[PDB]
């Protein structure tokens, strides 16, 4: 907007190319992760957790 | 009539069951389409015909309760008194086709004769338009010359150099028949009949007949300006305008001596005269463009017009049973993306393209040459109409050839093909496989229910993402208003010049040289004066709020 | 703001009034770039 | 009686949200009937204050 | 909004089939005659003149 | 709207309007080649089914289905029916600023 | 197995005989319990009262 770039310029920011979109717990619920299973597709490298 | 009956003991009961609502149908009615008509109309003045008998339940008391009821009561008190289905497309369509006897057993050669001799009657006449043959004489000279190429003029003739020399002898004569202004009489047929061994580019034949209707249609255009302006407008006698006008119509004393005839019509023609006047000397011009005198042309033009109608009324016949025989292939492409009479309506297409390019000098049976045409069609408008996202006939092949392929493999491997091992097989990469695999797929219907007490669609779950959350606004008015601040708590020219360069509150921003000229500086004092203003504000104190704004 | 509703028949004009262009093919999308 | 009385009313927006909507639209549509908004009904449905 | 240009005019259901049917009040004819007319399976003449 | 995974989701209209205007095309086609007048009217009669079931699907002519194998909804079902935008207020319009 | 019944008689006498053991699809099986695993998730089928 004609505004956000004067602030940029001011304290130098670096607009993101990308944007989160992650996982997080659903609001109200408290508990202790017991179990995380990772599917990879046949063409993906695994990481370094699978 | 029974029917009534029925209908009282609809109302005394307050409702009707499929079993009484056929009871006391008449019994000659085999069409089951009649029937779906009449019980809708029952219905739509009550009372809903249900399929089973069904006590404390209180049911719609008398929603369908109108006038709609007595002259609903007329129409099924009429619906005895006649009958007829009318009631599907496809059946008006095999009705028709049915009554068009499919008898036509080397009749079709005669109708192709029929045809040949029809369209050759259009050609004599066009042989008198010296007008085209001038234009073919120029083409000649033309594409020899490597303006276009030579097969322009000619899909095949009844050699290079011989076809050039014929064409050169062509212009002798035709000099020799155009030169000649009653000596023209002999020559010009004699170089017609020479001219009526030769077979034109449909483009180039089609223009030029286009063209000779053009010009006759100018000719005709100033008969109504002459006929019209007199005869309708003011009123010229039809017997006078055709005694005087017609057969010289070139003249004046037609017109120029219809006024001077000194009669009652005679004498009102000179408020309409002027445009007559002028019409005479553009149809003398154009009797100088194409060198004949109306009439002859006049005539000329009739006879391709019997010509042309008889070869269209044979074609009719040519196409009907083919016709029988679309319906007849087109029977075995269904439930692919297309109703049965797109189909049928496809196939039709074809066949009169067929029929308009068929030639009785080869021996085939009309049941093989068109029925490919046909066939041809159909699926050509079966792959391009068939989905809502238009996927090329390409990927259409490429598809049916995977779904073939994995079949096979299903059968063979005893699974699932893996896209893996199915690129194997297909010499394909893996990424295309993938690709082509997603692309197939049809949409979903937004419509579908979902299993759901409430009873709603797939369309009302999805959200909409490019709406702005009322945070964001309210965020951004709240940084419109503390720029605001800031700006004001700088110096004035920092503040406008901030405000220019940026473009807040402002149309388009303005380069450094626009307001560096805008007020009175060169661009680097505004560029000095931008940079003080920008480290003024990154300096703390000023810059608490906007910070805040970052969040960061 | 409005005051009534009033509801007729639309003639041909009027509903090429209301058009911004005839729909003449019968194409949705591209199939690979998703561009109308 | 109460089913044969409410259809009498004088404001197709509102008829025409209960009875059959093509039947009351066509007999408006052909007569080139005119709706003031003065019921309950038709104020609720077009956004405006009973 | 958009607008096709239809290449011959067409009935609108609405006003054709609704069982007073609007047209057939207008032009004083069965709902079947027009019936008729429109799919194809006669000729109606408007102007029998002399 | 394009859901997950590639694939699409449509109302119906967008089919019937498609319906409406490769028949339309073709009719303005055959009129272009002064077809016989036998697959011209059958032509004619299919665009009149077209609008009549877009305009109002089912009211007289067994209509059209979907390859869902439903009957697919059309103008004056968006309308009519306790499904339609009238009689949303037989139970409907969620609401902001609410629990339960 | 296929077999073409040479066509002169007894109704055609059989001189091809093919074998082929083909795959007809998946049957789902019943786990101990009487329950079956359909995608993943333990499904009942219910008895019918007709
Ligand atoms: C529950 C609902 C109807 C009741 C059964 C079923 C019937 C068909 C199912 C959709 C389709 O499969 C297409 C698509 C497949 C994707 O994988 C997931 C999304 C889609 C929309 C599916 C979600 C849901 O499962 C649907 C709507
Ligand atoms: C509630 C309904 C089943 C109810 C039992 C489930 C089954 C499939 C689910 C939809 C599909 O995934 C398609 C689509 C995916 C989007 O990402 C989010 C919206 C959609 C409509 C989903 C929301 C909802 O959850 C659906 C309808």
């Amino acid at each position: 907007t004609p505004e956000e770039k004067l602030l940029r310029a001011i304290f130098g920011e670096k607009a993101s190319d990308v944007k989160d979109s992650s996982l997080r717990v659903p609001n109200g619920v408290s508990g202790t992760v017991i179990d995380v299973q990772v599917f990879t597709r046949d063409g993906v490298e695994k990481d370094k957790r699978a | 009539s029974q029917l009534k009956l029925l209908v009282t003991r609809g109302k005394e009961q307050g409702y009707l069951t499929y079993a009484e609502v056929n009871d006391h149908l008449p019994e000659d009615i085999v069409d089951s389409d009649q029937i779906e008509d009449i019980i809708q109309m029952i219905n739509d003045m009550g009372i809903q015909v249900m399929e089973e008998a069904p006590d404390d339940l209180m049911l719609a008391e008398n929603t369908a309760d109108e006038d709609a009821a007595e002259a609903a009561a007329q129409v099924l008190s009429s619906v005895e008194s006649e009958i007829g289905r009318t009631t599907d497309p496809v059946r008006m369509y095999m009705r028709e086709m049915g009554t068009v006897e499919l008898l036509t057993r080397e009749g079709e050669i005669d109708i192709a004769k029929r045809i040949e001799d029809g369209i050759n009657q259009v050609q004599c006449s066009v042989a008198e338009y010296p007008e085209a043959i001038t234009y073919l004489l120029e083409q000649y000279d033309r594409v020899e010359a490597e303006e276009a190429r030579l097969s322009d003029l000619i899909t095949g003739f009844v050699d290079p150099e011989l076809a050039r020399e014929k064409f050169a002898e062509l212009r002798a004569q035709y000099v020799v028949t155009r030169d000649t202004i009653a000596t023209a009489q002999e020559e010009i047929l004699k170089l017609s009949e020479v001219f009526k061994q030769f077979r034109l580019v449909p483009k180039q034949f089609d223009y030029l007949v286009n063209s000779m209707r053009v010009m006759m249609d100018r000719v005709r255009t100033q008969e109504r300006l002459i006929m019209k302006l007199c005869v309708e407008q003011c009123k010229m006698p039809k017997k006078n305008f055709i005694t005087l006008f017609t057969g010289n119509e070139t003249s004046d004393t037609w017109f120029n001596a219809a006024i001077a005839m000194n009669k009652p019509w005679s004498e009102k023609l000179h408020d309409v005269s002027e445009e007559v006047h002028r019409a005479l000397q553009k149809l003398q011009q154009i009797e100088e463009e194409t060198g004949l005198t109306i009439e002859q042309v006049k005539d000329i033009n009739r006879r391709m017009s019997i010509g042309e109608a008889k070869a269209r009324r044979a074609k009719k016949e040519m196409v009907e049973a083919n016709l029988r025989l679309v319906i007849s292939i087109a029977k075995k492409y269904t439930n692919r993306g297309l109703q049965f009479l797109d189909l049928i309506q496809e196939g039709n297409i074809g066949l009169m393209k067929a029929v308009d390019k068929f030639e009785y000098r080869r021996g085939y049976k009309f049941s093989t040459y068109a029925t490919w045409w046909i066939r041809q069609a159909i699926t050509r408008s079966i792959a391009d109409q068939a989905r809502t996202i238009r996927i090329p006939v390409h990927m259409i092949e490429t598809i049916n050839k995977l779904n073939r392929i994995s079949r096979q493999m299903l059968q063979e491997m005893g699974r699932e093909p893996t896209p893996e091992e199915l690129a194997e097989r297909m010499l394909m990469p893996e990424d295309k496989i993938r690709k082509v695999l997603k692309i197939a797929k049809e949409p979903i219907s937004m419509e579908t229910p979902i299993g759901d007490d409430e009873d709603s669609h797939l369309g009302d779950f999805i959200e909409d993402t490019t709406l702005e959350l009322p945070l964001d606004s309210a965020t951004t008015e709240s940084l419109r208003a503390a720029t605001h601040d800031v700006l004001a708590g700088l110096t004035a020219r920092e503040a406008k010049v901030l405000r220019m360069r940026f473009g807040i509150d402002m149309n388009t921003d303005y380069t450094l040289e626009e307001v560096g000229k805008q007020f009175d500086v060169t661009r680097e004092r505004i560029r000095q004066i931008e940079a003080k203003a920008l480290r003024k504000l990154r300096h703390p104190s000023r810059s608490e709020v906007l910070r805040s704004f970052l969040d960061d | 703001e409005f005051d009534a509703i009033k509801i007729a028949l639309a003639s041909p004009d009027m509903i090429r009034s209301w058009s911004f262009g005839e729909v003449k093919k019968p194409e949705t999308i591209n199939y690979r770039t998703f561009k109308p | 009686g109460i089913t044969k009385a409410s259809l009498a009313t004088e404001s197709f927006i509102s008829a025409a949200s209960f009875q059959e909507t093509t039947r009351v639209l066509t007999e408006a549509a052909v007569a080139g009937k005119r709706d003031e908004l003065r019921g309950l009904k038709e104020n609720v449905i077009v956004g405006r204050l009973i | 909004m958009g607008h096709i240009e239809l290449a011959s005019p067409t009935a609108h259901i609405w006003f054709l089939k609704s069982l007073p049917s609007r047209i057939g009040l207008l032009l004083d004819m069965p709902l079947r005659d027009i019936e008729r007319v429109l799919y194809f399976e006669s000729y109606v003449v408007i102007e029998g003149g002399m | 709207v394009p859901l997950d995974g590639g694939r699409f989701a449509t109302s119906d209209l967008n089919d019937l309007y498609r319906r409406v205007i490769n028949r339309n095309n073709r009719l303005k086609r055959l009129l272009d080649l002064a077809a016989p007048d036998i697959i011209v009217r059958n032509e004619k009669r299919m665009l009149q089914e077209a609008v009549d079931a877009l305009l109002d699907n089912g009211r007289r002519g067994r209509a059209i289905t979907g390859s869902n194998k439903r009957p697919l909804k059309s103008l004056a079902d968006m309308i009519k029916g306790k499904q339609g935008r009238f009689r949303q207020n037989l139970l409907g319009k969620r609401v902001d600023y609410s629990g339960r | 197995r296929l077999v073409i019944y040479e066509r002169e008689a007894p109704e055609g006498t059989v001189k091809d005989i093919k074998e082929q053991e083909v795959y007809m699809g998946e049957i789902p099986l019943m786990t101990d319990n009487g329950t079956f695993v359909i995608n993943g998730t333990e499904r009942v089928i219910v008895s019918q009262l007709h």
